């Protein structure tokens, strides 16, 4: 029926597949017959049927009692269509599991695919927690520094100086040009629209991320000046603020009069805030004043 | 059922073939109400109050419930756009909704 051109029977085979995977205990044949789930689904392209089936696919499976050596090729065949149908977080938990794909096979082309995709999922790591700890899961690899994009990871690491993305233009451009390593950059731009969504979403993601970095600092970079240093329009900075109100900029100060913003200067309760500052300042002055006092008082004992 | 805010079931009950023979000029206005609700749109709901006021003039006492749905979506608009803004221009923030500041000022101040 695949070469018949009749994919009407996809609902038949996948409807019978739920019955033929429940009611018995099959370890070997079930993994062989779970490829039928996404086999015709490329012809079907049904999001709701994918919602029916990674759900029933990866319900109970970790590693053991299941080899075809070609397990991991099917793991690549699993969540690629979840990157197709989902957006960006879908590979955050997916490409973090292809680290043993070098351990199973020859590692030479794992530079090109595995060590290419080893950075993209932590690019798409959410800003709250997984970004913070998951960067150490790739940190420590000696094969990490052998990547030229290691420095791009370190530029995405922390304390981002507001940097020019025209410097990233030649990096991504020759990152398409060289076939020495990370050859599927042309696959990143594989679909006509998808790589463009990754790219505008990528520049978007870093141009929000650095705002979350300088948003830690109260140093007031005065966003009307920042829009001039960024060489971008203030109207798409209002769009950036539309990404900030859903990114919870909700504790901030805007101006009808100016366009300069403040990320701080709350109502400042003196029974709470200046309370707290006066507390830790006064007390830390007292007890830090206490320690090296008697400690140096013991240091002068040894001169006698 | 749109007062419990599910326009997808409105699509489902204009999608079932049983009551679809009873469709007409009445329920097109409901499809524009549910359309503006699933759009979360406000001026489009006013267009549903504009073209279909000729079946919303024969609308019952529940016009007040429809108006409270409109004003409640207006409330979600107001607690959406004002909430990041300490101090802002009124036409910068009404230019989003492209509506006059008179009724908006009255409902806000109210």
């Amino acid at each position: 029926k695949e070469q018949n051109g009749d994919v009407k029977e996809a609902a038949s085979i996948l409807q019978e597949l739920q019955v033929e995977t429940y009611g018995s205990m099959e370890k070997k044949e079930r993994v062989e017959f779970i490829l039928e789930q996404m086999r015709l689904c490329l012809a079907v392209k049904d999001y709701i049927r994918t919602q029916i089936i990674s759900k029933k696919i990866n319900t109970k499976f970790f590693q053991e009692e299941n080899t075809e050596k070609l397990k991991l090729k099917y793991y690549n065949l699993m969540i690629q269509l979840d990157q197709h149908e989902g957006s960006y977080l879908s590979i955050c938990k997916h490409y973090r599991a292809i680290y043993d794909t070098p351990c199973i096979q020859a590692e030479s082309e794992k530079w090109q695919q595995a060590l290419k995709s080893v950075v993209l999922y932590v690019i798409l790591a959410p800003f709250d927690n997984e970004q913070s700890d998951l960067v150490h899961r790739i940190s420590g690899d000696k094969k990490l520094e052998e990547i030229p994009k290691y420095k791009d990871l370190l530029k995405l690491f922390t304390t981002m100086e507001l940097m020019r993305w025209s410097t990233l233009v030649e990096d991504y451009g020759m990152e398409l040009r060289k076939g020495s390593l990370e050859s599927p950059a042309t696959d990143v731009f594989g679909s006509t629209e998808e790589g463009e969504k990754r790219w505008k979403d990528l520049k978007n993601r870093v141009v929000e991320h650095n705002i979350r970095i300088m948003a830690k600092y109260y140093t007031r970079i005065t966003m009307k000046r920042m829009a001039q240093l960024l060489d971008l329009s203030v109207d798409e900075s209002e769009a950036f603020l539309s990404n900030l109100v859903v990114n919870k900029t909700i504790f901030a100060k805007v101006d009808r009069l100016a366009g300069i913003i403040n990320f701080q200067r709350p109502k400042d309760p003196n029974n709470l805030l200046n309370d707290w500052s006066q507390k830790l300042n006064s007390l830390m002055s007292l007890v830090n004043k206490t320690t090296h006092l008697i400690a140096k008082e013991e240091m002068i004992h040894n001169l006698q | 059922k749109i007062m419990l805010n599910t326009p997808e079931d409105v699509q489902a009950l204009v999608s079932g073939k049983l009551a679809l023979r009873y469709a007409g000029r009445q329920t097109e206005a409901l499809k524009c109400v549910a359309q503006a609700s699933k759009n979360r749109s406000l001026a489009d709901f006013e267009k549903a109050l504009t073209d279909y006021r000729a079946e919303l003039r024969d609308d019952p006492i529940i016009s007040t419930h429809l108006a409270k749905l409109y004003d409640n979506l207006l409330e979600q608009n107001l607690i959406r756009v004002i909430e990041p803004f300490s101090r802002v221009q009124i036409e910068h923030i009404s230019s989003l909704i492209k509506l006059s500041k008179a009724d908006v000022e009255r409902k806000l101040s109210q």
